[PDB]
RNA sequence: AUCUAUAAUAGCCUCUC
RNA sequence: GACGAGGCUAUU
């Protein structure tokens, strides 16, 4: 029951329930009201003076003293270069190398902020060159199929790269 | 401790090995011939 | 809360779970939350904090 | 050794009200926050690649020499020695339920000290600080 | 502006100066003058590092033409400046550890093996003695410092460790630099004190800007309107 | 009076129908 | 094919 439109960046169908009609029953509703959320946040700010400011300042300091290697601390991470799941460190290394291929050397500065600037800029590149994995299939009689992976250069367009960056890889728990 | 630096690993290693070789030479740990070999390899690199 | 109960009244506790917590929460509301929280911050940090809700609003 | 040179008192059965407090797990002769301990360990084991001489290490300079005396000719891998030094210097503080004995010598035996319905008198071995007394 | 620096100072000098300003997080273009200073400082260091060489007897001797590369094995002085902070600190700590001298609290500019001391070379625009004393205020004797000046004024530390020829050569090089920058009309370019506040930069591109624009709640055209609404409105009631 | 301070990896537990 | 966060634990 929210605003449905088409994204002009990716061409995807977008649904926006915020500020939508108020519910008329007890079914789950995503139509949050911005005014009410802001009123609740202002009440929180009034009851805890300086809390938002202190939290923002501390987060800013931590970000300014945070390096690119903080991203290796994750588990299986979606890798857009292979459109697969790879260990967080492997995915970060692959992203850094691909960015190097596309004149994006922010990760060299060391901080997380320059690397995030590089990500933002990557979203604007008309094309993307990277290293991906390609498998060769061999017929081993038993017949069975044997897979030999290897690294190969690849190129994708701006919209494809943007969709890969915004992609989530889903699995079962 | 996590190493820190925006320079390449090759340059850091080269400088560290240069310093180690020179200090071994000055401390007597390395002789003339080994020092000449080490300096030649470092310069070639 | 037990000591703060007005005298002669009633205090009642609701054990509650929210249904469809992740399904119904919207990244746009989170963008608004981030913008409100970082009201007195430099513009660069406000943009940086707004990036993540924006990316999640366009997630695939 | 602290366990071995210890005396055990009686065991009593009765209500024991316990409060959750942030307490030290293991006794340390010298304690410093993790950053100071890391700087001291880098000084002891990797003096060459230690970087800026932070002034906070001044108080511990003498200690560093002492440690460099003991490890001059050791063939143990340096990282194991570093975590040994951390084990000796860095404190581990955790929230635990306690009832009337919060010193690390007692937190070591906490599991045997008391439950919710019983108390076990325990006299740890070693020496106790005057501040605790 | 930068053409003079590129032409006069070699590629290595400019590269190391730029690396140093990156280490300190100072933009070259916004603060060109500093760049130049770094270069000249680095330059003098190399000069004072290229005038002696240790021999088999551990004594200094001068250099000249006709010498083979093999004869130059270990320089008389080791250069600290012009290197990444981590590498320079490793070098200084290694020298201190292997010469039984406590590490000075601040990074040095040079190390002399003959006297086994750390030298902090400085370049001053005003009185040489005043700069010498101000540097003395930090450590004084732990790091013997020699100061040069654009007005042919030198303040060598107590333990002289160089000859008259080298000092004269350095002063003549500085004089030539002054004359060329004067006839090229760049002294005013450097004398200017123009250092405004500089902070972190995080600029949004076109794609991310559009994504944020189409990422606002219903009832807003773009993100700027949403931000203004969040900032200015009172949601009471 | 533990407030501070705190590298990395891995494990266990808790937190859509 | 097995994610995020919090706590605790072990190891280097
Ligand atoms: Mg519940």
């Amino acid at each position: 029951k929210g605003k449905q439109y088409i994204s002009d960046v990716t061409g995807c169908t977008m649904v926006d329930p915020t500020n939508g009609p108020l519910p008329e029953d007890n079914e789950p509703s995503a139509y949050a009201q911005l005014d009410c959320v802001l009123e609740a946040l202002d009440r929180m700010d009034e009851e805890h003076p300086g809390l938002f400011q202190a939290a923002s300042q501390n987060a800013m300091e931590t970000l300014m003293v945070t390096t690119v290697d903080k991203l290796t601390q994750g588990r299986q991470t979606f890798d857009w270069t292979v459109c697969r799941n790879q260990p967080a460190a492997t995915a970060l290394n692959t992203t850094i190398t691909s960015f190097r291929l596309n004149d994006l050397n922010g990760a060299d500065k060391g901080g997380l902020i320059p690397f995030c600037q590089d990500i933002i800029d990557s979203l604007d590149r008309p094309e993307m060159t990277f290293f991906s994995v390609k498998n060769i299939k061999k017929k081993l009689p038993a017949f069975l199929i044997k897979r030999i992976p290897m690294k190969v250069k690849d190129k994708i367009t701006k919209v494809e790269y943007i969709k890969r960056a915004l992609s989530l890889n889903t699995m079962t728990k | 401790r996590k190493p820190v630096g925006q320079h390449s690993m090759l340059e850091a290693m080269a400088h560290r090995l240069r310093m180690d070789a020179r200090l071994d030479y000055e401390s007597g740990r390395m002789s003339k011939d080994d020092f000449e070999k080490a300096m030649a390899h470092l310069g070639e690199i | 809360m037990l000591s703060n109960c007005p005298p002669g009244g009633i205090s009642m506790t609701v054990t509650g779970d929210n249904t469809k917590w992740n399904e119904c929460l919207n990244p746009r509301i989170f963008l608004a939350m981030t913008e409100r929280i970082t009201r007195d911050s430099p513009i660069w940090f406000r943009d940086f904090c707004s990036i993540a809700p924006v990316l999640f609003s366009n997630k695939i | 050794m602290r366990l071995d040179n210890a005396t055990w008192g009686r065991i009593t059965f009765g209500p024991v009200e316990r409060v959750r407090k942030r307490v030290l797990l293991n006794p340390l002769t010298k304690e410093m926050p993790p950053d100071e301990a890391s700087n001291v360990i880098m000084e002891i084991l990797f003096p060459k690649e230690a970087g800026i001489p932070r002034e906070s290490t001044w108080i511990h300079r003498e200690l560093i020499k002492e440690k460099r005396e003991k490890l001059k000719g050791t063939m143990i891998t340096p990282i194991v020695l570093a975590y040994m030094l951390e084990r000796e210097l860095v404190a581990r503080r955790r929230f635990l339920p306690v009832a009337g004995a919060t010193s690390a010598e007692f937190i070591e035996m906490l599991h045997c000290l008391q439950g919710e319905n019983w108390r076990q008198i325990y006299h740890p071995g070693g020496n106790k600080l005057t501040e605790s007394r | 502006m930068d053409t003079f620096i590129t032409r006069n100072f070699q590629t290595t000098i400019i590269q190391k100066a730029k690396n140093t300003m990156a280490e300190f997080s100072e933009d070259p273009e916004l603060q060109p003058a500093m760049l130049f200073n770094i270069c000249v400082h680095l330059e003098v260091c190399y000069v004072i590092s290229d005038m002696n060489f240790l021999d088999e007897e551990g004594k200094a001797y001068t250099a000249l033409e006709g010498q083979g590369k093999e004869q130059n094995l270990r320089p008389q002085y080791e250069v600290i400046e012009g290197m990444p902070r981590t590498i320079a600190w490793m070098v200084q700590r290694s020298l201190a550890q292997e010469h039984g001298i406590e590490t000075p609290k601040y990074l040095a500019d040079l190390f002399d093996y003959k006297t086994k001391r750390f030298i902090e070379v400085g370049i001053t625009k005003g009185l040489a003695d005043d700069y010498f004393w101000k540097k003395k205020e930090k450590l004084g004797n732990s790091m013997e410092l020699m100061i040069f000046s654009y007005n042919q004024d030198y303040s060598l530390s107590n333990e002289s460790s160089l000859d008259e020829e080298g000092k004269g050569r350095v002063l003549s090089r500085l004089t030539e630099l002054q004359a060329e920058l004067s006839l090229k009309n760049l002294w005013q370019v450097l004398i200017g004190e123009e250092d405004v506040e500089k902070g972190i930069d995080f600029k949004l591109g076109q794609t991310i800007s559009r994504l944020r624009d189409i990422s606002v709640p219903a009832g807003f055209s773009n993100f700027e309107g949403m931000r203004s609404y969040i900032d200015n409105i009172d949601p009471k009631g």
